[PDB]
């Protein structure tokens, strides 16, 4: 599936299948799912599909 | 011999732009190619001629050229000339060259408290603002009472002017620690706060400013609980903190706020008795009330703070700050209780002590206050596996930085207020230099405190009104609202994230460029080392 995110104010798109590293941050607001893939990005945990949480509770 | 040629400022030679110590070292990144280079005194006279040497800097991916002049260690000015790239800006050499920053610091966090005037001039400039937040708190979240108990003072926690106490953790934390560390350099330094006259020390009187908060947080029942923060319900607009006329109220209690207050307040009993000892004793009555809470009711509970939509600092465990209290209940009272439950946590870590740490994961502070001890009864093999794991993370730190082509002590890591961690990596160099005595160690503590000082990627100081070409356009309520074109002073923005790249010194980017209480007061224990230093 797409991971939709804002990166250098353009909105991006990044299948999860050309997703490499996944990893989360813990923010003063919530959670931060990181990521990298064939680049970087972030989105916020409740905008993530479940699909990138799969991948980190993985890599997790 | 003098220089011959005329150098132009160039922004591709990276250095710290407050300056160096003697028989520290020194160091500039160039981002370009180059080789030989000179250290020159403001009148042109050479003092060292070196040759660079090229390292790839895996962060950002290019070659840079490593100029290090640690052998330059005669107190001035000087500036760094490399033939075919340009000049450095200038920078001191001296035992003192970070007490100025370790002052504006400070300054920035008097400039943060709440509930009173603040007024100060910094570089001719005057900012001030009048008595803020004098109505703090409701209760009516916690108890469906309207009825105000007074929570004023402390400091405002970052761009916000919300006051919250799991942040106060590891701010406060820190600068006790700081204090503890380096009592004799810190106890003579004079500040620029209202208290400069009484009878306390002035790092202590700033505490104490936060600490008189904190001591309202208490529930009004008595069970001891503490309320996780004081807010509006929304975060106010880009006003001054005086026109914000929004109530502010209670917000229900956390087990992770109510541990840090634990910690937070033992500590204060020890450290403000020789000074204030009535206050050193309501300090430690209130810690037990709310220790007893907690032997009473061991379950990690999260604040009830979704009617609220301001800061959250919801850690996601409170096992650490509870080994945090019972090492700080057991420092300052010796009780084998306070031991025995800092030692049984303690035991359970994996790994005792973590590289990279903020206010989620606090559990560090208790172990440095534990290893640093010097009561007796300690368990040896505990204390052996916890200064192992203490000089291994040391050591893996100043590897990391000694690869990075910046001298990043964080590496690659990069996160909202990942800044402030770079500088609180500091603690645990400073504890290993205490324990195993390492010229390396206080090496990487410069390099972190180099790193956000000029030595980075972006050429720029990370802390407002300091060193080359500081942030100009914080996240920061007072600096958008006031009539002054620079920002308020003294305060380490957050940080660039998810790339070596991506810091925005823009008004808009909180994720970014917002200031914080946790972040400024990493700084602060980093630059408190070297105040009054030999
Ligand atoms: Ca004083
Ligand atoms: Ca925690
Ligand atoms: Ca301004
Ligand atoms: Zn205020």
């Amino acid at each position: 599936v797409k991971v939709k995110f804002v990166s250098s104010g353009e909105e991006k798109e990044v299948d999860t299948s050309k997703i490499k590293k996944v990893w989360r941050n813990l923010t003063k607001y919530g959670t931060i799912v990181q990521f990298t893939y064939d680049g970087r990005g972030y989105v916020r945990e409740l905008d993530a599909p479940k699909e990138l949480l799969d991948m980190l509770a993985r890599a997790e | 011999a003098k220089i011959t040629e005329n150098y132009q400022f160039d922004s591709r030679i990276r250095l710290n732009s407050i300056g160096f110590i003697p028989n520290h070292s020194k160091k500039a990144t160039i981002a370009a190619n180059c080789s030989t280079f000179y250290v020159v005194k403001e009148d042109g006279t050479i003092v060292y001629t070196g040759t660079a040497t090229s390292m790839f800097d895996n962060d950002t991916k290019e070659t840079v050229y490593i100029a290090d002049f640690s052998s330059v260690n005669e107190e001035g000015t000087y500036y760094l000339a490399v033939p075919g790239v340009g000049k450095s800006v200038n920078f001191k050499i001296a035992m003192n060259v970070y007490e100025d920053a370790f002052k504006t610091a400070m300054l920035g966090m008097y400039l943060l408290r709440c509930g009173t005037s603040v007024s100060a001039t910094y570089n001719g400039i005057h900012y001030s603002h009048g008595p803020c937040h004098t109505n703090d708190a409701y209760l009516d979240y916690i108890n469906g009472q309207h009825t105000k108990k007074d929570s004023t003072k402390g400091w405002h926690d970052a761009g916000d002017y919300n006051k919250y106490v799991v942040n106060a953790g590891i701010t406060v934390g820190s600068m006790f620690l700081a204090w503890e560390h380096f009592k004799d350099q810190l106890e003579p330094v004079a500040l620029e706060i209202p208290e400069k006259n009484n009878s306390i020390p002035d790092f202590l009187d700033e505490l104490k400013y936060e600490i008189d908060w904190i001591l309202t947080m208490q529930y009004p029942d008595g069970s001891g609980r503490v309320a996780h923060k004081v807010s509006t319900r929304n975060f106010g607009g880009f006003i001054m903190p005086e026109n914000e006329h929004d109530e502010r109220f209670f917000v229900p209690w956390s087990s992770a706020a109510t541990a840090d207050f634990v910690a937070m307040t033992a500590m204060a009993a020890r450290i403000f008795r020789p000074y204030d000892p009535q206050y050193a004793e309501k300090c430690i009555n209130a810690a037990k009330v709310s220790y007893e809470f907690l032997k009473n009711n061991p379950a990690n509970v999260f604040a009830n703070q979704s009617g609220f939509s301001t800061g959250e600092y919801a850690t996601v465990s409170d096992a650490d700050d509870r080994l945090w209290a019972a090492a700080e209940m057991w420092e300052t009272l010796g009780d084998e209780e306070y031991l025995r439950d800092f030692e049984n946590r303690a035991a359970q870590f994996s790994k005792k002590i973590e590289a990279d740490f903020d206010w989620d994961n606090v559990a560090n502070l208790g172990m440095f206050t534990y290893l640093l001890s010097e009561r007796p009864g300690k368990n040896p093999a505990l204390v052996q596996s916890i200064k192992d794991s203490l000089l291994s993370t040391a050591d893996s730190i100043v590897r990391t930085s000694q690869n990075h082509g910046y001298g990043r002590t964080l590496g690659t890591t990069y996160y909202w207020g990942c800044n402030g961690t770079v500088v609180r990596q500091t603690m645990i160099l400073q504890v290993a230099n205490k324990i195993s005595p390492n010229n390396d160690y206080v090496n990487a503590a410069l390099d972190a405190i180099s790193h956000v000082f000029g030595r980075n990627y972006y050429n720029r100081s990370y802390v407002t009104g300091l060193g080359i070409n500081p942030p100009m356009n914080p996240h920061d309520r007072r600096s958008g609202a006031d009539g002054i074109w620079e920002p308020w002073p003294g305060y380490l923005v957050g940080g660039g994230w998810p790339g070596p790249k991506d810091w925005v010194d823009i008004q808009d980017s909180y994720q970014t460029n917002e200031i914080a209480i946790n972040w400024n007061a990493a700084l602060i224990y980093a630059l408190a080392g070297f105040v009054n230093y030999n």
